[PDB]
RNA sequence: UAUAAUGGGUCAGCGACUUAUAUUCAGUAGCGAGGUUAACCGUAUAGGGGAGCCGUAGAGAAAUCGAGUCUUAAUAGGGCG
RNA sequence: CCCCGAAAGCUAUUUAGGUAGCGCCUCGGACGAAUACCAUAGGGGGUAGAGCACUGUUUCGGCACCGAUGCAAACUCCGAAUACCUAUGAGUACUAUCCGGGAGACAGACUGCGGGUGCUAACGUCCGUAGUCAAGAGGAAAACAAUCCAGACCGCCAGCUAAGGCCCCAAAAUCAUAGUUAAGUGGGAAACGAUGUGGGAAGGCAUAGACAGCUAUAGUCGAGUCGGCCUGCGCGGAAGAUGUAACGGGGCUAAAACUAUGUGCCGAAGCUGCGGAUGUAUACUUUGUAUACGUGGUAGGGGAGCGUUCUGUAAGCCGAUGAAGGUGUGU
RNA sequence: CGGAGGAGUACGAAGGUGCGCUCAGCGUGGUCGGAAAUCACGCGUAGAGUAUAAAGGCAAAAGCGCGCUUAACUGCGAGACCCACAAGUCGAGCAGGUACGAAAGUAGGUCUUAGUGAUCCGGUGGUUCUGUAUGGAAGGGCCAUCGCUCAACGGAUAAAAGGUACUCUGGGGAUAACAGGCUGAUACCGCCCAAGAGUUCAUAUCGACGGCGGUGUUUGGCACCUCGAUGUCGGCUCAUCUC
RNA sequence: GCUGGCGACCAUAGCAAGAGUGAACCACCUGAUCCCUUCCCGAACUCAGAAGUGAAACCUCUUAGCGCUGAUGGUAGUGUGGGAUUACCCAUGUGAGAGUAAGUCAUCGCCAGCU
């Protein structure tokens, strides 16, 4: 139903569409960490910064 | 020196409305140098081959005919 | 720009967004469909002085009309209100 | 002292280092979900690639056509990924929009990607696109605006990490396992040349005896031998002017080099811990208390203050039991 | 100051409408008449044409004819495209008059995209506007229209070429000449392959056609440093390094 | 079950080749008086009709002969992140064109007339 997303890199040169993933992922520094639903809407999200969170089911 | 160095200003043609918009009656869909698309139901062609809305719907793009023309038309 | 680009040998003193008028916007105070006097007079910051100015109606080049008016053959349509 | 924070573009200009409108900044007012990210659904294309059906161009055959075979920014029978437009929707976010006051700016730079130009030259020049600098400190790269990691409110002799590292200069492994290199390769370079050394696949001949040498195919001799292919790391090709000067240095060879795997640790102004300040919002239905989110900054915009001279308050208050000024100390 | 081409027009029909028609090329035959004129029949075929450059288009052909005609109208105009402004573009529909059709209908110039010039100042035709005491008039306004190669084409004036080594000021390393820097086309040096030359014999010595590098001397490219100054071609004196 | 008219669809549907039909319909057909027609022509368009024919044309059937359709798998390209700079490699997502196997001699709606 909820999955943890951990923020693990800078987002300060990241693209624009990738910094707004984050930021409507609800990420907002290194380390933290936010629970969210997991629904197709926000897998997209945390698919497309993939490579910046760590996730944990 | 060079003989060449010339060019036209840009006409910006192209598709103002896609498949699925909601027009007004007026609302002008296409901008073409030829008839690259043709004018179907509720669709009327100007001077300049420009294709406008004449009526309110929405907008639906097609192949249709025994020569495979592209059609835009208005479903209301 | 460490730059081998400019300026300053050092100290003390002086040295550069002002003033008048008009106008627009913001804040604040008085009065409020009204607000306000100018020159001037005045044992004079008072009190007088309503000429004038701004607001309260617009449309049209204008004559003209006026919550309408212009365009027009049109009461249609449309523009400014 | 506090808050926000650009641009070096478009259009026009006797214009090109000026200026004006628009784009980008700031402040006030109005209005709230109308906005964005992502997921579904609808839509057009002529680029990358490809192809020869048109237009050109090309080679070899056959009798302009026919058959095999190539090429194209201004060719197309075809044709993506992305990007762009619209609708619906979850979650997250003070988002979009409108009306006014004030601007600055209109010399940009480098790097990656797609290109024109140039010699597939230039720290060259002109566009598109993204990041950084400009206007941005900290750590790494010897030193090094534009590269990598990362965005500095203040304080601490606390902790964890990123890039990058762990023999000494100099913080952390002379850590573990398995191989490669002998060139100080590592720690500059090509066509090409060569029994350098690892690994792999296949082939030829051979104890009815193979290769080399030896004796004039026979003959002693008693195991492997011969020639190519793929691939890892090395060698030569390799000449310059002040002084080793092409690992930062010392030094390094079962490495302190290279390849692969694994345990730890060091490492920033990043994150966490403790203390303090400040801005905005939400609640306390006064507050000055809690919670959440912020506080790098040039040109600029906005907000809040400290001191100096003079006028009133002031015929007041302080002053020869010592004012102003000067010079120390403490707070 | 990248690669290629066009425009500064034309047409009262080459516009509107109703009706009608398909090109080009080739092969066969057929007087002059053939490569190619015109006639007839067939085969595969848009390769023709579209006033003009190219592109996008063109069977209800937008290509080509005939008859009648003036919609190459007047007042407008919901709604859009494009856009700094000024401008530019498309447009259903309403009213009046009209043309061609039996009619449903079609027509607000031409298949489209170039064929262009703001404002000021004046000229001309209209006009129920204005008219400096009053009635007129002059002049002005409104509607329509005329005069620019203002081509440096957003057009500074109605009206304008040169020299300065006799020179001067404000600025710029935003921008050239010297030297430095980046680069290495060019320059110089080296290597690879080897037709051939050398009485035979590529390699004693040379070495065609081609290929790969090095250096930073030359001629150059760029414009990064210096224009609130880095101030010289050669000679003299004195040198120091590379191979 | 055939014939005609009007549509949907626009090659898996078309082209080519062979075959078949005259009861009705259709087509060829007879004539040029009147309507109407030829930049000349009763060829076309038009009118008045039924002596002939299914020849031509149109329709229907058969054939994979040209054409058209076309997988699966692989390759090229490509968004994001990382590593390299003749421009490729890795992770992940996406994915042609050509070619190969194979398929195709269409499929439907309304009206009227015959047997």
């Amino acid at each position: 139903k909820t999955i943890k997303v951990t923020q693990t890199k800078s987002s300060s040169h990241r693209l624009k569409n990738h910094k707004l993933c984050l930021q409507g992922l609800g990420l907002r520094r290194i380390g933290h960490t936010v629970e969210v639903q997991d629904t197709p809407s926000n897998r997209g999200m945390i698919n497309k910064v993939y490579y910046m969170v760590s996730v944990e089911e | 020196s060079t003989k060449n160095g010339r060019d036209s200003n840009p006409k910006m043609l192209g598709v103002k409305v896609y498949g699925g918009q909601t027009v007004t009656a007026g609302n002008i869909i296409v901008r073409q140098r030829g008839t690259e698309f043709h004018a179907g139901a509720n669709v009327g062609m100007g001077r300049d081959h420009t294709l406008f809305a004449t009526a309110d719907g929405v907008v639906k793009f097609e192949v249709k005919g025994q020569f495979g023309r592209r059609y835009v038309k208005v479903e209301t």
